[PDB]
């Protein structure tokens, strides 16, 4: 799950819907892709919660860090140009106002339409 | 065991559009046996029996050009062989036409598939529509492919799995031989998909 | 609500505009007096309790009362639209350009 | 005359050793001067006499007006001082008076064709009734040369005719989607509002990148109504329509089969052979249904298609269009209604007649 | 206002039109649902708990019912009659010869009297049809489906001409015990559908009728369909704004509620218009699952046809067309004095059928491969109630009781409804004493 590929927001099982929330993972923004197999320990599921989806939330309270050990043979396309570049923001969004989580999800849907609406024609 | 493959893949209508001089520049490099044969023989001939054309006509849908530009290049080469450029209307493209209308659905709106040139009808006298890997005989045959530039090698190990009698297989080491290629990519059952092939690796 | 609003030199009113297109609104600068300040035009703009109005004129020809319930006698469905809300709760931006970063009377 | 002797000559044509492609040569050119020298009205009528027999007195047929010749009994023995009975025939044929009536009745005694002025002999009738057919019999199965290619030889009258396939030996050659269908009877629908008509063949309509739900728009460029919002309106219809298709079934007609007879009824004799039961009359022949089951299953399945969206949604290739759309227009809502006919459809056959394949009666 | 205008301005309610049987009064009354209420669908052939599993036929399975039939009945009729032997029908031979068949049309429609055909069974006679006509014999009735044994003198082969033909037979009713049925007088009424007036969605009549009800307390009321007709014009141009079992449901709820007050059981025919029923014949009972609990003691639904059983008495419920139905087909010489329905009440009785007439009028669909198995007569019944198009009246057949109930609603006006009473005597006699006590056809 490539959630917000600007902002590289990652899942696996393709529904457990889970974002590096603190880490400052700069190595691990510009690598992913379908293909790997990583292992991890201890980090909330959120559901029974709703207020935006019910899906197995997996929220990182970084206790189990990330656990590198695969990788994915796969070459990049030709678009993401066009609809990943400059999400740099984010990384101080959440240190920005505090961000809730769910709040913090339903910030990026917005800004996603945002940019269906404006960005970048004008 | 009959007349429908695993499915129809090289179908009605498929990826193509090509103008019709390059065919026979296409030919020399696209053209599995039993195709290449007969194009060369109506290079030759310029007319065909009752059945025959009824092959080649529909394999040449495998690459879909339209009717009004198949009846003309079928027109060349019908009146260049002197055939009565009156008939042409109400004799032969007229069928050829109706290839395209209503009834035909899976007897003549389809193209064939091997295991129809092969399991069924019978190819006669100095004809040319038929599997060659099967109606040809052996050695004759041997020269024959031979004059394809091929080692000798090749043709004994192809006319071992000929005697066989599963030939599919033959087929494709046939290619995989003019074009080298290490890996037949695919297990073949169709001309039209050995031409989208042949086309695909350009 | 949110886009930019915009003028025409063809259609001489509101359009609020985005990248899908452009809709007929109505400002209103609160107790009935009016917009007539135009450093507004071509700025980006929002607002929230709105009022969206939609108007239908049709070409009936009804007979009678008991076929109200039988479709014989109605030819055109003209559908005008546009949106109407205050200014004094206007959420305003201006557009810094995006960009490679006497004379007159 | 003309039928028997054209007929007679077709079959005389295969009797020597010319070739296959002059067997067609010599068959097409014939064929096609036999329609025109008609068709372009040539031939005296002397060249179209009908003798038929007759059994009793005319009124004495259950069909009072329901046989090509019997109503020219009527007239010989209701107009004029003449006798006809028991052992008779008539001399007649069909003729065509310009009034959109019944080719049952429009029979005439030649001696008034001859007389009058608005009795056109029909040139139409006896063409797919008097040489197609009797070239049927013989010429048809002959390679290459297929049914309607007759047809197309002596007057494109195609539609109707194409109805006519001898469609059950089909399988000396597991299929694409559509031509599963396309032989069925699409899916026609009233409007609520606007008067007009509208016909649903696949769930999008169109056209690509552009493709919208059916459900939708009205077709009618103007009127704006949007039927979707009468999804139990349509139902009404679903129901209503498919309960006259169960309807025929269980009434299902029986037809002849050797391409002269045609003879229809529902009488079902009890003498068997191979292929089933045999006509009364035509003693050297099979019998058919007419609505065969497997046109009313695939009927089924061709309503129960184009009210299940989600599997063509779920076939689509590009990823764009599919994310556009969905965000789009694909409600929660939409998406019901069509679940709700779509079930309405898919329940009311798989009730119980066809999906099913008792395996406990299968391996015993 | 327009709806039932024409209609609640009626001035014959409660009028009694036509009616036989003992001396019986007008304030007809019953004991609810007090105690000893015998009830119950019989059957050696089961009766129809569940639905089909078929929406196509097989061919030759058919030609094995139609034999089936033809063979056991002309046994079982055989054995009575004392005769000897038949013909394979293609060996002519001119003396006294007597034959098995069924009598059919030869050609698409209706028939003559110069067009019956006769057609043999799969073994007696090597299965073949030969041509008929009985201009010399003198009296008879005829009508597709129906099987018979005919005499007559084969001369050509091909040919015949009919000498007599030996009439049909009844079997035996029901011989029921003598320590169940022992009870007391008993009210029953019963009226058939559709329940408007063809233009307006009230249910009026049926709110005159659950009046009557809960007036007058019946042991057990049952109440044929159809309750939505489909040729009824306010539904074939596709108008209602809602669904259609829910309307099935509305216009079953308000009868539940208005009946639970006066304490009396019902019981529902199904028949072949109910458009969110599927049409084909028999039919299953009608479905349903919202029953207010205490009720499943009370209400229980059949299918279409069944045979039901009251104090040790039986009934035939038909939801067909039939009267109608050989009304269009038949043909008999008579022609002196003849009540053209005492004689189709005749014919039906014998077939074991409910449907003998065969070819099937061109929209009453069936389907013979359960036809046959699951509603033949299981035993030749007391009681048979018939709906039709045809002027209501009643009559005592050969111990056979019947009666036309007529519609409820002529189209656009009243109509009819039936009551009738029931009792068994506790003696011996003619050994059927009319278990049916008295008819009343009361006008609506
Ligand atoms: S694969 Fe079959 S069709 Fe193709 S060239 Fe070989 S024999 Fe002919
Ligand atoms: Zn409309
Ligand atoms: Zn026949």
């Amino acid at each position: 799950g490539v959630l917000n590929e600007p902002a590289g927001l990652y899942e696996l099982d393709g529904q457990l819907g889970l974002c590096l929330a603190y880490q400052q993972f700069r190595g691990l923004r510009r690598v992913m892709r379908p293909g790997v197999c990583l292992q991890l320990q201890d980090v909330h599921l959120l559901q029974s919660v709703g207020g935006g989806t019910r899906r197995p939330v997996l929220a990182p309270c970084l206790r189990g860090a990330v656990l590198l050990q695969s990788f994915s043979r796969q070459k990049p396309g030709a678009h993401s140009s066009r609809q990943a570049y400059g999400a740099s923001l984010y990384e101080q969004l959440v240190w920005e106002r505090q961000l809730g989580l769910p709040l913090y999800l339903w910030a990026t849907k917005a800004l996603e339409e945002l940019a269906c609406k404006l960005c970048p024609h004008v | 065991s009959h007349s429908y493959t695993g499915q129809d893949y090289s179908t009605q209508g498929n990826v193509g559009k090509i103008s019709l001089d390059q065919i026979d520049l296409l030919s020399t490099k696209s053209f599995p046996p039993c195709m290449r044969q007969l194009h060369k023989a109506l290079r030759e001939n310029h007319h065909l029996r009752h059945g025959g054309r009824m092959q080649y006509g529909l394999f040449l849908k495998g690459i879909g050009l339209t009717l009004e530009q198949a009846l003309q290049f079928w027109k060349q080469e019908f009146i260049k062989g002197k055939m009565d450029p009156d008939k042409f209307d109400k004799g032969y493209s007229y069928n050829i036409r109706h290839s395209f209308g209503k009834e035909g659905k899976r007897t003549d709106y389809t193209p064939f598939s091997c295991l129809k040139i092969i399991l069924s009808n019978p190819p006669s006298q100095g004809d040319y529509h038929g599997c060659p890997f099967r109606h040809s005989d052996p050695e004759l045959l041997k020269q024959k492919l031979q004059s394809y530039k091929i080692s000798p090698g090749g043709i004994s190990q192809i006319l071992d799995l000929v005697k066989g009698t599963h030939y599919q297989v033959a087929c494709q080491k046939y290619f995989e031989m003019i074009h080298n290629v290490d890996d037949c990519g695919f297990s073949l059952n169709h001309p039209n998909q050995f031409f989208c092939e042949s086309q695909r690796i350009l | 609500l949110l886009g930019v609003l915009v003028a025409s030199s063809h259609k001489g009113c509101l359009q609020l505009r985005d990248q899908s297109g452009s809709l007929p609104c109505l400002l209103l600068a609160k107790h009935s007096q009016p917009l007539s300040d135009p450093r507004l035009i071509g700025c980006l703009v929002r607002a929230e309790r709105f009022q969206l109005i939609v108007e239908r004129d049709v070409r009936s020809s009804f007979p009678s009362w008991k076929e109200l319930s039988m479709p014989g006698f109605i030819q055109k469905q003209q559908a005008r639209v546009y949106v109407q809300f205050f200014l004094a709760d206007a959420l305003i931006l201006p557009v810094p350009r995006p960009c490679l970063h006497h004379l007159g009377q | 005359d003309l039928a028997k002797d054209t007929g007679n000559f077709v079959i005389g044509q295969i009797l020597s050793d010319q070739s296959r492609d002059t067997i067609v040569e010599n068959i097409q050119k014939r064929l096609i001067e036999i329609g025109e020298n008609v068709l372009n009205g040539s031939v005296p009528v002397s060249q179209f006499e009908i003798n038929k027999a007759l059994t009793k007195d005319p009124q004495d047929y259950p069909d009072k007006k329901s046989l090509p010749h019997v109503h020219v009994a009527l007239w010989i023995n209701s107009q004029g001082g003449r006798k006809v009975k028991a052992g008779d025939t008539v001399s007649y044929v069909i003729c065509q008076d310009g009034s959109n009536l019944t080719a049952s009745q429009r029979a005439y005694a030649p001696e008034q064709l001859q007389k009058q002025d608005n009795l056109t002999i029909d040139t139409q009738y006896y063409l797919a009734q008097q040489i197609h057919p009797v070239v049927a019999r013989i010429c048809e199965p002959i390679d290459g040369i297929d049914a309607v290619l007759i047809a197309t030889w002596l007057g494109l009258d195609p539609t109707q005719f194409r109805v006519h396939h001898y469609h059950k030996d089909e399988e000396n050659d597991q299929l694409t989607d559509e031509e599963k269908y396309r032989d069925c009877e699409r899916f026609k629908c009233p409007c609520p509002t606007c008067g007009t008509e509208n016909i649903y063949d696949n769930v999008f309509d169109g056209s690509g990148t552009d493709m919208e739900p059916s459900l939708y728009r009205c077709s009618n460029i103007d009127c704006k109504a949007s039927p979707l919002t009468f999804t139990v309106q349509l139902s009404n219809k679903l129901i209503m329509d498919i309960r006259r298709f169960i309807k025929k079934y269980y009434d299902g007609w029986l037809i002849c089969e050797e391409p002269t007879c045609r003879n229809r009824t529902r009488h079902l004799p009890l003498q068997f052979s191979r292929t089933g039961p045999l006509c009364p009359a035509c003693m050297k022949a099979t019998l058919q249904p007419e609505y065969s089951d497997k046109s009313l299953y695939t009927q089924l399945c061709f309503y129960r298609y184009i009210f299940d969206a989600e599997c063509a949604l779920e076939k689509l290739t590009t990823d764009h269009e599919k994310d556009k759309l969905k965000k789009q227009f694909f409600t929660p809502k939409v998406l019901q209604d069509y679940r709700k006919l779509k079930n309405t459809a898919e329940q009311f056959l798989s009730r119980s007649g066809y999906s099913e394949v008792n395996l406990s009666k299968l391996f015993a | 206002a327009t709806p039932s205008q024409k209609y609640n301005s009626r001035s014959n309610r409660g009028e009694v039109v036509t009616s036989f049987g003992l001396a019986q009064g007008v304030s007809w009354s019953g004991r609810g649902g007090a105690g000893n209420i015998s009830l119950k669908v019989l059957g050696c052939p089961e009766a129809l708990t569940g639905s089909y599993k078929s929406m196509f036929q097989k061919l030759p399975d058919i030609r094995e019912v139609l034999t089936c039939k033809i063979e056991e009945l002309g046994s079982e009729l055989k054995e009575h009659y004392k005769i000897e032997a038949f013909t394979p029908l293609l060996a002519p031979a001119q003396e006294p010869v007597t034959l098995l068949g069924q009598i059919g049309c030869d050609s698409n429609g209706k028939l003559n009297n110069k067009s019956v055909i006769l057609e043999g069974d799969r073994e007696h006679s090597s299965g073949a049809q030969i041509p008929v006509d009985l201009s010399e014999l003198k009296e008879y009735s005829l009508f597709p489906g129906q099987v018979v044994i005919m005499e007559g003198i084969n001369t050509t082969g091909r040919k015949l001409v009919a000498t007599k033909l030996y009439e049909g037979v009844p079997l035996p009713f029901y011989q029921p015990t003598e320590e169940d049925a022992d009870f007391e007088q008993s009210m029953v009424l019963v009226a058939c559908g559709p329940y408007t007036t063809s233009d307006s969605i009230t249910y009026d009549p049926l709110l005159d009728l659950i009046a009557v009800i809960n007036h007058d307390r019946p042991d057990v009321c049952i109440l044929f369909g159809p309750f939505l007709d489909a040729k009824h014009e306010q539904v074939e141009n596709c108008l209602l704004t809602s669904p259609f079992e829910d309307i099935f449901k509305q216009c079953l709820r308000t009868i539940i509620e208005g009946t639970r007050s006066s304490g009396s059981h019902l019981v529902f025919v199904p028949s072949l218009r109910d458009v969110h029923h599927e049409p084909v014949y028999p039919q299953p009972p009608f479905s349903y699952s919202d029953l207010s609990r205490e009720d499943k003691k009370q209400v229980q639904f059949v299918s279409e046809p069944c045979s039901l059983s009251i104090n040790g008495v039986i009934f035939g419920l038909t939801s067909t067309d039939l009267l109608f139905h050989l009304g269009a087909e038949e043909i008999s010489s008579s022609s002196g004095t003849s009540d053209r329905f005492s004689r189709i009440l005749k014919h039906i009785l014998t077939q074991r059928s409910y449907y003998p007439l065969y070819p099937p009028q061109e929209d009453m669909a069936i389907d013979y491969e359960s036809f046959y198995v699951y509603a033949q007569l299981p035993v030749t019944p007391d009681v048979l109630i018939i709906p039709s198009e045809l002027r209501y009246f009643v009559k005592d057949v050969l111990g056979c009781v019947c009666v036309n109930p007529g519609r409820l609603t002529k189209g656009q006006v009243g109509g009819t409804f039936a009551r009738l009473y029931l009792r068994r005597p506790a003696a011996d006699g003619a050994e059927r004493q009319s278990p049916c006590i008295a008819v009343q056809v009361v006008r609506i």
